[PDB]
């Protein structure tokens, strides 16, 4: 799909302007799939909160998944852009949605070591969900040796 | 296969570049640069070389969801913290230096080829993708960003390694600035802009052949860079100008810049 | 530092080469090839790259206290054992092949660039050092050893990879021989020698431009190599001649030689 | 020193002829130090018995040591050229001379695995000398798992 590609590519490149153009002075449906069937919010430059926001404000189903059941929140969290992780959340994204391997957002954060994310997520996350390796956030936090994390988790 | 395309990031100097998933092991976004033929922390790592036909290759590269621009365009009203700048700047040079030795010349150091992790680690890249700025004020007209192209190149004289250094100074400036320093619409216009700040170099610093000779330009000043790169410090001012020097032979080296007292 | 020079092995194509001690860990002799700029069991490993000035490098290489010559020049009157030859020979090819792919061409396969361990493992090397033979009999005159240089090269036509194969056949021969096969004093003289054995190739096998055209030479025979490489076997004779073939396109490959029935 | 260098380099390259020339039709003192202060017998192509011999026949102090207290016998043995190890010995080289790290010839042989050397040396060597790692030939032979060696040593 054309515009799917025009809007996704923009997103991906973090070009806010285009994203705002193609959205407004062009009228592309945020959810428009690209030739790979992914929407832009899905492939966007995760560190570009402004793009995330812009998309989510024109709609954009925050709750969507990958072939591997991955989604905006997994990506964000895994990448560390909490700023965006929030946006996603603040717009209804579901934090407790497991990825194909069972890991959920917070698993990724711990895995990557994004302390503030882990902090941000822990609250609202089911710290009991098991990893594909059977681990819960804490058990992995431990398996890793993420002191600071283990601590956040403890509560 | 062991990767899953999710989008054409874009298309440019190097074919189309895509964003994919490294499920091969798991998760992580990655970039695919399709190629037909017939280690450093601050540089995007080549991860794989898939053979798409026994030759077509598909290079799988490290990728990051943030570039120097979205970051700057994001930071709090006061700005990037002094040390943060100093830091990115050091790495930017560090990987730069690494590139140079091993005789590689980046040639395209715009802030979009500059990735910054949520962590803050800087990793250079090269997508060969363009970005086209439309212009502000009445006589609007597009320009692709050459705002980081060295004089030597605008002049079409030299294309030597110092080329990259010019580009870094332009960036350094933009870290204090959060807006590109020199932003014109034409090669000659760009030249103008550089000169209003740095000032008409000496006849002895400009090259012969060149279609745009020194005489084509006015002398007009040599304005104090700091009324532009607001808030830089004295040691930075030195390094900045050591990059931003019209004459490439007389332009600081990456290797050297790295040893500069700004990083004391 | 972590190495201790003990002597200039010599000086040649690549600067001077030295023998040093790898006390860095301990003992082992090593070779230092000084270099200014601005894995395989049968190939000498590069061990280190010391930076002598921030560029001057100092490559530290694997080194062995025995080359193919001292060994042959040492073996018992009957000679290198059949299988020993077959063996060194296999490795010599094996590492050769490894060099070739990875598009490297040795170009200097004399037996002095051939190291042999007390164990018997063969590791190729490249010191770019010369050796100057003075001549036997009345009209004595020096010659540097080109006795391993391919026709293509003496003729100054080709310098393609098969070049190395010619050299291996010359060596193979010398393992049965324990004396160089073709030993002349001039490029044209050398050509003579090759031809007395292999015989005047066909007009269709010699190249145009060449300063030494086929006509410059006699036809005289095509003597049975075995009256020279005394005691080779039939399968070897085949491989030998498959190397020793004047026409480089029609000359066996390392890769191929390796798969030859001599190594059944 | 000039000739030190001319004779050493020859030795090193295993060029017998030169070594014999520079020795005879030139008259270089075998012991002549090179600009690194090592003599030729010291830096010679250890596998070139003929060179070793030639040098030792014109004199050449077989008993000499390195900065690291190493010497012809350590080298030979470590390299495996027993042929030469013998020559050295047959000409007075001392087998029981320890290197800087305490290891003696036979330690090296074991270390490298040169069975026949170990065999040749064991007889005349103090199998009680301790390695820098405190090991005796046998203890190291063992530490390594050099069966064949351990056996030679046993006697």
């Amino acid at each position: 799909v054309r515009a799917g590609d025009r809007l996704s590519g923009a997103a991906a490149r973090g070009d806010v302007q285009e994203v705002r153009r193609l959205l407004h002075r062009e009228l592309v449906h945020p959810d428009a799939l690209n030739r790979f069937g992914k929407t832009a919010l899905q492939v966007m430059m995760f560190g570009s909160t402004a793009i995330a926001l812009e998309l989510l404000k024109q709609g954009a189903s925050p709750n969507v998944q990958d072939t591997s059941g991955t989604s905006p929140v997994h990506d964000a969290a895994r990448t560390g852009f909490l700023d965006t992780l929030k946006v996603l959340v603040e717009h209804g994204a579901d934090v407790n949605v497991p990825d194909g391997t069972g890991a959920l957002p917070i698993h990724l954060a711990v895995q990557e070591g994004h302390t503030a994310v882990v902090s941000f997520l822990a609250a609202e996350s089911d710290l009991h969900r098991r990893d594909a390796r059977g681990l819960t956030p804490l058990e992995l936090a431990l398996q890793r040796g993420a002191q600071d994390l283990v601590d956040i988790l403890q509560g | 296969q062991q990767y899953e395309c999710v989008a054409e990031i874009g298309e440019g100097a190097y074919g189309k570049v895509f964003k994919a998933r490294d499920l091969k092991n798991g998760g992580r976004f990655v970039a695919l640069k399709r190629v037909r033929v017939q280690e450093h922390p601050n540089v995007v790592r080549l991860f794989d070389v898939c053979t798409v036909s026994r030759t077509k290759l598909t290079l799988v590269f490290e990728h990051v969801d943030q570039d120097l621009t979205t970051y700057l365009d994001k930071v709090p009203e006061p700005g990037v913290p002094t040390e943060t700048i100093k830091d990115m700047m050091f790495q930017l040079l560090r990987g730069l230096d690494f590139l140079h030795s091993h005789r590689v010349v980046h040639r395209d150091l715009k802030p979009q080829n500059i990735l910054v992790t949520s962590s803050g680690q800087i990793k250079l890249a090269d997508f060969g993708l363009a970005r086209i700025y439309s212009f502000q004020m009445a006589l609007t007209s597009v320009v692709v960003t050459l705002w980081y192209r060295a004089p030597e190149v605008l002049l079409q004289s030299s294309y030597a390694t110092p080329v990259d250094l010019w580009s870094v100074g332009c960036i350094f400036a933009e870290m204090f600035r959060r807006k590109p320093l020199f932003r014109g619409s034409s090669d000659v216009d760009q030249l103008g802009k550089i000169l209003d700040v740095i000032g008409l170099p000496g006849e002895e610093d400009w090259p012969r052949d060149v279609a745009l000779p020194r005489q084509a330009f006015h002398s007009k000043s040599a304005q104090p860079i700091e009324k532009f790169v607001t808030d830089i410090d004295e040691l930075g001012k030195d390094l900045l100008l050591k990059c931003l020097t019209f004459n490439p032979a007389k332009r600081i080296s990456a290797y050297s810049a790295l040893s500069h007292p700004y990083f004391q």
